[PDB]
Parts: C-alpha cells; structure tokens; sequence
C-alpha cells in the first residue's frame, strides 16, 4: 500500500547500478586493502580474537577470498607454460 | 581473555554487590533461624540469585554454538 | 593529520561517554496555611479522611514518563528531560513543612503548585 | 560536497532522536456548585453511595487508546493518548488536579462545567 | 549503591505500605505481657496480631508467583 | 560508529543495548521478554549470513576446480 | 526497527490491552489493607491472567524458533 | 473497556450472581454493632454470614481450577 | 482442515453438550451457592469436563510427534 | 495460500482473549499443523535439487 | 470412487530401426518422471495427507524410489558415454 | 492390521473419556502404534541408503 | 499483481531471425548473463540483510529457492563452456 | 496385540475379581450409605483398586521407555 | 576427608544454633521424669518448635544450591 | 594483570628463517593447550571447585574457549596444507 511504485515501460535496473564491476574477476585492490591490514599488525591493538561473532563474520570473507586468489593464480601459470611448450613442439 | 567472558562479566558488573548480600543474609539468619524478618529477606535475595545464575549461563551457551556454527563454516 | 583527529576525537568521546552530569536538588517548604499531614474525622456516627498535599501529589504523579512543564491553576536538553516519576515529596510534620527531592526545574514548579493549593480558610457560624 | 551534504545531513539527524518533545501539564479546577468527594447517605434502614465526578470520569476513560475531541452535550506531541489523562479530587480545598496535555485539561475543563449545575429545592408536605 | 531487584520491590512495596504493624505488633505485645487479664489488652493483640499474620502471608506468596514466572521465561533461552 | 571517509540501526546493535538493559536487573519480566526475541532473531540472522557466504564460495571453488 | 518475531509478541502486547498496568495498579491497592477480602478476590484474578498471558507469549516465540532454524539449516 | 479475561468473567458471574449480599452484610452488622444483646439481630447476622463465607470459597476455587486446565494446554505448544 | 483437526474435534462430538452444561451449571449455581444439589451438581461436571481437555490436549501431542519423527526421514 | 491464513487469524482470536480455554485447544492444533506442513516441503525441495547437482556433477 | 477414470487402450507403434527404439526408450522415461514428480508435489500439499501418519508413510517411499530411478539413469547413461569416448580416443 | 483398531479404540474412548477401563486399554494401544510406526520408517531409510551408497560407489 | 492475467496477442518473435553474425550472437549471450546473476546476487544479499525477510517463514522458504535456482544456473554455463572449448581442444590436437 | 498388552493382561488376570467386587460393594453401600460394616468394607476395596491401576500404568510406561531408546539406534 | 561447598552450608546452620543440639535433649531428660510441671512443659514446647524450624530451613536450603548447581552443570555440554 | 611480558622490535633488524618459524609456533601452542587441558582437569578433581556456583560459572567458559581454540587451529592448517598440495601436485 504504502510508498508503492513500478517502472512499467522499460527493463532499467534499479537493484544494482551497473557498474565497471562487472567487467573483474577479483577486486584485487580490495584483497591488497584487507591482506594489508590483517599483517601490519604486529602488537598493536590485541591477539586471539577468535571469539566476538561480529569480527569473526568479516574474518570469513577474507581467509576465503584469498585462498581463492591464490588457487587461480596457479592455474593462470601452468595454462601459460604449457601454450609455449605447445607451440614450440608444433 | 575473551568475548564470551566479556558476556559473562558484563551480568557481574551488572549486579554490584548481590555476590555479598546473599552470604551477609545468610550469616544473619543462620544467628537466629527463626526471625521471621530475617527469613522474609532471605527468601528474596535467594531467588534474585538462582535467576541471575541461569540466565548468565544459559546466555553463554548461546554464544557459544554461533561462535561454533561460524568456525566451521570456515571451512 | 585527518587520521590523528578522527581517531583523538572519537576516544575522548568513549572517555566521556561515563561521567554522570545530573545532579538532585532538595527543597525545603513551610506550609502557612494548613497542617501537613493527613487528617481523619472521627465523627459521632462517621469515619472521613481528608488526604494531604503530599499524598495526593504522589498519587498524581504516579509512574508518569513525560516531563512536567507550563502547570497552570547540547546536553541541556538531555538534563531537562527529567522523568516526573522521580519527584519525591515527604511531610515533615514537626515544622510543617514539605521535603522535595527533584531537578531544580521540578522543585520550581512544585513550589509554584503548593502555592498554588496551601489557601486560608473562611469561617461559618451557624445558628 | 554531495557527499558531505548526505552525510553531514544524517548525522545531525540521528544525533537529536534521543530528544524528547513532549510534555505534561497541571490543572487545578476548583468546583463551584458541588462536593468533590463522593457522597454517602445514613438511614434508618438504607445505605447510598453517590460516585463523583472524579471517580465517573475515570471510570469511563480508563484504558482509552485514541485522542479525545469535540466534547458535545511534529504534530505526533498533539496526539497524546487518552487513557494518560489522570484525575485526583482534593476535597481540602474542594478542586480537582488534573494531569495530561494542555488539550486534554481544555476537554475536562469544559466537561466539569457541563456537568458541576446547582440544584432546585423541593419541599413536600 | 545497594543494588535491589525486582522481586526486593515487589517485597518493600508490602513493607511500605503497612507503616507501623511492624512495630505496633511489640508494642502491643509488651503492653499484653505487663497485664495478661485485661480483655481490652486482649481484644487489641488479638486484632494486630491475626493482621501480621495475614501479612507475612500475602507477602511470601507473591514473591514465589513471581519467581516462577521469570523462571518460566529463561528457560526458553536455549 | 561515528566515522564516514569519503571517497537505520542493525541487530548488531539492538542485540547490545537489550543486553545491557537486561543485565541491570535480571529479574523483570517485561525486560527478559523483551530480550528473548531479540536473541533469537540475531541468532537466526548470523547463521543465515554464513552459509549463504559459504554457498558462494564453494561456486567459486568449483569453477576453477573445472577449468583445471 | 525490528523482525517477525517481534511482530508476534506484539500481538499479544497489544491484544491484552491494558492488563500489564492493571496488575501494577491492584497490587498497590492491596498492599494499602492486606486484610480486604474484595481486595483479595480481584488480586488473584489479575495475577493468574498474567502468569497464562507470559506463558502463552513465551512458548509461541519458541516455537516460531524451531521452525526457522530448520529452514535455515536446508540452506547448505 | 477494562479488558477483562476470561477467569475474571467466571469471577464475575459470581459477583452479580449474589447482587446485594456484599451490602446486606455491612448492614446487618452496624444494626448488630447497634445492640448486640438483641436475638433478632444476632440471628439474622448468622445467615448472612455464613452466605459471604461460602460465595468467597466457591469462587476462588473456582478460579483455581480453570487456572490450572490452561497452564496444562499451554504446556503442550512447545 | 488436516487430521489433528479431525482428531481433536472427535472428542468435541464425542461429549455433545459439555461445554456448554459447564457453563449452565455454573449459571445455576451463581444464582445460590449454598444449594447442596447444586454443589454436588456442579462438582461432577466441572471434574468431568477438565479430564476431557486433558486426554485432547496429550493425544494431538503424542500424533505431533509421530509425524514429525516421519518427516525428519524424507533427508 | 489457505494453511498460511488460518493460522493467522486462529493466533488474532487468541491473542483477544489468551486464557479461553477454546481458545488455546484450537491453536494448538493449527499451530502444529503449520509446523508439519513447513518442515515437508522444505525437505523435498531440497532432495529435488541435489538430485540436479548430483546430476551436473556427474558429468563435470 | 468419485470422478475417476482410466485409459483402457493404449495407442500403438511399429519399431523398426535402433533409431525408433532409441526415441520410445527417451519418451517412456521422460513421462513417467513428469507424472511422479507433479504426483509428489500434490501429496505434499493436501493437508490431508501432509498430516496423516498413513500417508506419511507413503510419501516416504515414493520420494526414495525417485531418488533412486533418476540416480541409475545418470549413471547408465554416463558410462554408455564414456565407453564410446575412450574407444574412439584409443 | 493396527491402523483400525488404533482408530476404533479411540472412537470408544472418545464416547466415555472418564472411564478407567478405555483408559488403560488406549494407552496400551496408542503406545504400540507409536513404537511400530518409527521402526518401520527407520529401517526404510536404512535401506535406501545402503543402495544409494552402491551408486555412489561406482559412479 | 494478482488480479489480473496478462497475454501477449500472437507471439512473433523479431529475435528468432538469424540475421545477426556469430559474434552478434555471442555478445548478447554474455551481457544478458553477466547483468543476470550480478542482479540475482544482489537481491540475495538483500534479501538476508533486511531483518523483516530473514526471520519469517513464508520469506525464507522463497529464499531457499532462490539460492539453489542461482546455483544450478551458474553450475550449467559452466559445465556447457567447459565442453565447447574442450571440443576445439580435441579436434585441433588431433 | 502386542507385548505390552501381555504386560497390561498380566494385572488383568493377576487380580480375579476386583473389578467386579468393586462395582457390587458400591451398590450395597448406595442403598444404606450409614452402615459402617459396609463402609469398613468398602474403603479397603477402593484402595486396592487405586494401587492397582497406578501400578499397572507406570509399568506399561517404563517398557515404552525402553523399546523407544532401542528403536532409536537402528540409525 | 573434603569438605564440599554444600557442606559448608549446613555447617553454617550448626556453628549457628549452637547449643541447642544439646538443650532439646537435656530439656526432654528432664521432663520425661515429671510430665506435670507446667514450667517444664512451657520449655519444652519452645525448644522442640525452635529444633523443628532449624532442621527444616537447614534442609531447604541445601536444596536450591543443589539446584543451581545442577543447571550450570547441564550446559557444559 | 599478572606477570605480563611482551617483546618488542620482534622483526625490526632480526628476521627468522621459515624452517624456524614453523618450530616457534608449535612448540608455544602445544604447550599453552597442554597447561590447559590439566588446569580444567583440577578445576573438576577438586571437591571444593566442583560444589560453588561461582567456581563452576568460571569452569563452563575455560572449557568454551578450549574447544573453539583447538577447532580454530585445526580448521587453518588443514586449509592451508590445501594450498600447498594444489601448488606442488601435478
Ligand atoms: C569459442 C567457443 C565458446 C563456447 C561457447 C559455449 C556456449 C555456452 C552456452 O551455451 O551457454 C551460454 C550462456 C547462457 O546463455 P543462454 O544460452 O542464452 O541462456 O552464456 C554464456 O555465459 C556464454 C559465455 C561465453 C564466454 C566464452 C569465452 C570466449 C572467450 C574468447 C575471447 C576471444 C577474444
Ligand atoms: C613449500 C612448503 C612451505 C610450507 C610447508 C609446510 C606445510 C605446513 C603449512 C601449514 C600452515 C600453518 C597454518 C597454521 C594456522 C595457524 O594460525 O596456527 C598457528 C598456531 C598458533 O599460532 P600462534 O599465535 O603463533 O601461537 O600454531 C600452530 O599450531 C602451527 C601448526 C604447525 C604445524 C606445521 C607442521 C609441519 C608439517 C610439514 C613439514 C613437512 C616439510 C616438507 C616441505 C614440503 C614438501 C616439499
């Protein structure tokens, strides 16, 4: 009832801007902002927060976003040299 | 250290001096155990003791299985 | 520079956040007009009770949340915002008087309203 | 300096929600023509009680949810709920405190007027 | 300060709302033990105490209703 | 927080505040019924998050394992 | 701003409409004269309304619970 | 409207059930405090006595008993 | 509909007019709560019909839990 | 949407008026009702898609 | 017992080549899929038969023998595959 | 088969539920059916696992 | 809406002509899918975030399906990719 | 039938006559309810019969406890 | 030989009535030779009703540790 | 607050090899977890611990933090020994 509209003529998306994102992989910079952080830190602030349910959610996306990175990167290289061993036998 | 005891201290520093009440009315009345003024106070404090201890600990536990949930699902 | 201020200025802020700055004034008030206490009637063949300024006032206020203001017959609004439930009233008979716990605005408005209630009485003779 | 409009904006927005806006206010209403107290009758054979215009009208607001009006024979501040409004008699002085929005005691006012009318005495013989 | 609870509230609500009965109750006891055979020492202590009495019990009882509600509540925490 | 960097309120929150009302005077009813709802709802929202970050992962992982 | 099972409790906090205050209110008329018999005739009427509404209130919110955690868990 | 429940209705149905009782007995005794040598108000005072008596019994068991018929249903939603 | 409806309401046809003799025996007795007939009378009915409730209530539980313990094999 | 709606409105009368006795044995029923009806769908609906993922996977 | 039908003649077809038994092997399978599948679905919803351990039970069985069904069709059909992929690679 | 005589012992019952006799005797059957109904469903799973677990195998 | 049914008088389709090249044809394939499931994982999280959806059970039967619909989608082009160029792979080896 | 009606049967026969010798002496006792040789009588029969009955439940209810955790582990 | 926290407890209740484990039995030696004197009968009524009273709230108490305890215990699951 | 000890410039001018890195961290976790697991141990053995509602309040979170400590550390090792065998093998 309340505040209710709809676009009736045209598909324009609205939940997302379209956006340059579209067009990467892996927000490299992004991984090298948090990878940053999680290292420069050497006996500043605190050890050992395995336990607050708030940090250990934003822990999660990390400690999987860059095992996911570095697993690519070893395919990227192994597919590399193996189209120069393939070419210069052919 | 750790958050679940931050949880767990955040009820002891709620409850500011209860730890000592209780042993106090229980000192006074075990003077004279038949005192019903005595006993009156008691029965209340006692009360006010056992639902702070339950609720502290059933809270924990709570926090514990998200906490145990999340870990594995780092997997 | 931006990094030093961003961080100084939110820890004085959590630095801050404990001090209490509400502070309880007591008003004393003697009544001029009428005893303080509650008075009861024992008549001949009927018992009545007449409540005092105190009681009745407690029993006004009773529980209320919102503040009092215009009675009629950064921080500082933060202080103003004083719940009525906190007014205490407490009859001092032997100089008959009232004890007022309260903010100073509410002991103010008080003393406006017993001022408002402690009128002398006429006299009737009937013959 | 959209971005600072937006947050600048917010903020100063959610800095004020602890505020409270709304107040209470007193009215002392002395009556004229009547007893405050509720009248009791001793007889040879009989007991009646008599309820006041306190004990009435609380009687009949007690609970009430919706905002009162047109009694007949930012705005949110405005819409204070009924059943806030509170009445104690004071027979000392023979008035009625009442506790509530400035609307509110206007209501009860205008109410007590209606109803506090003298009486006409009949002798019989 | 002394830290008070719920239940504490619920039980000084009685003990202020009977002023003196705590009191009146010796008072009248001692003014019995001086004179044991007078029947308006009697009828007064009579009165006080079967009041105490009625009391301690409304009191005690309240208190427990209460505790067993919120007793009632957190268990459903888990 | 009181910080933006340019370039409502969440369970989170709401969770910490009952809390700490509630561990003023643990025996009220109307304050431990207030809390049980919401440690419930922040129970049921921080399980619903991590394994649907777990599912998008293991798309991921399942991709490259394909193309190896 | 709040969830669904906030919207359940709610329900009953505003279907018994004013009970939570009357409660207050009886027991501070009785504390005044114990003694009363029509004092204590109402008194255990109201307590005995509350202790079945927190009851009811409570045992729903669990179930309503139950019934999400297992939806979740299908997740995986 | 007061809200009312369900075990204040079945208390009431009592109340109005005896609709002047709760009266006649405070006037029966100011007549007996009156005089109370006279037989015709002692026996008259008697009877209504008794009749308060039992309608407060009835009642309150009453209440009890539907109060304990709910709390075992609701026991089962879990 | 469904079939705890069905079981539940088997015992509502099962006792026809229960629910409502409680209600008029209580309306009779309300009227003379002195009445020893009406006493004996309304003693009966109102044990009578809290037994009722009780075997409705614990056997649409016992059916719960059997289809529940169905259910959680489909997995 | 017929389950969903009884349960709704069987949870407002009660909500009215929380110690009738007729009250509470009739949501009591509903409630369980609902209760079984989520959990069986649930739990088909996932066996329907594993059985797909099992399938891209066989041949992936 | 109320409304209720059955089709007594089925419609018929010559076999004649690997080619027809191939597409009638595809299309009975196809069938009897859809059918079990919308018959499931159904079971699931009429609150009848959602709610009677007696149909639960039955239920049961018919959710495993689907599971089962599809689960031998993959796998027949992969290894058919993937002998003629390794005799045509070798 | 259990099924109806569960179903008519409730039907009896349901007639006099005060009556200790029916009592006992559906206690006694409601208890049978229940415990008869899990281990039927149990060791239908048991089964259809074990023959899911071959296909699993060799695929 | 829910009162209303809504056709389409004869479906001509324009787009089952050919008329566009090999490549046309691809670039429509990828756009349309990228912008699809960038769009469906943004409802998703959405969908969790918002606190009125996460905690009802009418909303999170439909969320269950949408994640496993999103899934078996992602799941498929990639399988269907992985045989088309493994395809090109095997025949130019040869 | 199975073995816990062996169980219940076992009572049923364990005790000859009870039920029957019940249902007489309350209808010697209702024709002449003032006689205390027939209230003497009756009081004892009532007892057994409540011990019996009380007996008999909890032992059907023990077994079912037992065949229930056994069930359980055929997973 | 340990001592719990539990007996503790109870050792508060008698450390606290001290001797009057003692009087109820020399108060019943006495009496049991000449059950007609009223002074002895007016001792004994109030140092049976104290022993009563002590021993019963003694035993509840221990209880609702016990109690409390156990439910703390339950969750170290 | 009792004997605290922290080292300071750990990586400033001094940097270890891997090889003994590894060796540092296992041998200061496997002795923290083994000084743990006999404390817990003698906070059960003794009468007087076992008994009090404060002594037990303190038990149930040192046994909480053990669990989640060990599950955090198996759970990393076993990821990243992942990694290692996705580099090397072939
Ligand atoms: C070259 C051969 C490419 C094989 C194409 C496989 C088609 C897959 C399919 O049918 O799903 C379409 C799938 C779904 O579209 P739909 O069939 O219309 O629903 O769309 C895609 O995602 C296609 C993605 C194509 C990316 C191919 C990589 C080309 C890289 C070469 C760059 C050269 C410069
Ligand atoms: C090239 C190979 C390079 C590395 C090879 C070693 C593989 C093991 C790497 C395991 C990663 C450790 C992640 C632990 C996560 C954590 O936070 O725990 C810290 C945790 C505590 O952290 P704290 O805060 O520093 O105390 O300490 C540990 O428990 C460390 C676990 C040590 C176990 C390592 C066992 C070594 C076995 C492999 C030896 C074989 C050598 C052959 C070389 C490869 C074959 C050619």
């Amino acid at each position: 009832v309340i505040g209710q509209a709809v676009n009736i003529r045209s598909m324009e998306t609205d939940i997302v801007s379209l956006d340059d994102r579209l067009l990467q992989a892996f927000s490299g910079s992004a991984i090298a902002t948090a990878v940053d952080k999680q290292t420069i830190t050497n006996r500043i602030e605190d050890p050992n927060l395995v336990t607050d349910p708030k940090e250990l959610a934003i822990s999660q996306e990390m400690i999987s976003d860059y095992n996911l990175y570095v697993s690519m990167v070893s395919t990227l290289t192994r597919k590399g040299v193996g189209a120069v061993e393939t070419l210069l036998r052919s | 250290s750790g958050y679940l005891d931050d949880v767990s201290a955040k009820f002891d520093t709620g409850v500011d001096n209860l730890q000592t009440q209780v042993t106090e009315a229980l000192d006074k009345l075990a003077a004279k155990p038949s005192d019903p003024a005595l006993l009156a106070a008691y029965q209340s404090k006692l009360s006010e003791y056992n639902l702070y201890r339950n609720a502290q600990s059933n809270t924990v536990k709570v926090f514990k299985d998200i906490d145990a949930a999340i870990i594995q699902n780092f997997r | 520079y931006v990094d030093m201020v961003v961080n100084a200025a939110t820890m004085m802020d959590k630095q801050n956040d404990g001090i209490e700055l509400g502070r309880q004034k007591i008003g004393v008030m003697r009544l001029n007009n009428t005893f303080v206490g509650d008075r009861t009637y024992n008549l001949r063949d009927q018992k009545m009770v007449i409540p005092g300024i105190a009681t009745a006032i407690e029993r006004l206020l009773q529980g209320e949340e919102q503040p009092l203001g215009n009675i009629v017959s950064l921080q500082e609004a933060l202080k103003q915002n004083a719940a009525a439930g906190n007014i205490k009233i407490v009859a001092y008979p032997d100089t008959n008087s009232l004890l007022v716990k309260g903010t100073a605005e509410q002991v103010h408005f008080i003393e406006m309203l017993v001022k408002a209630l402690d009128v002398a009485k006429r006299h009737v003779e009937l013959s």
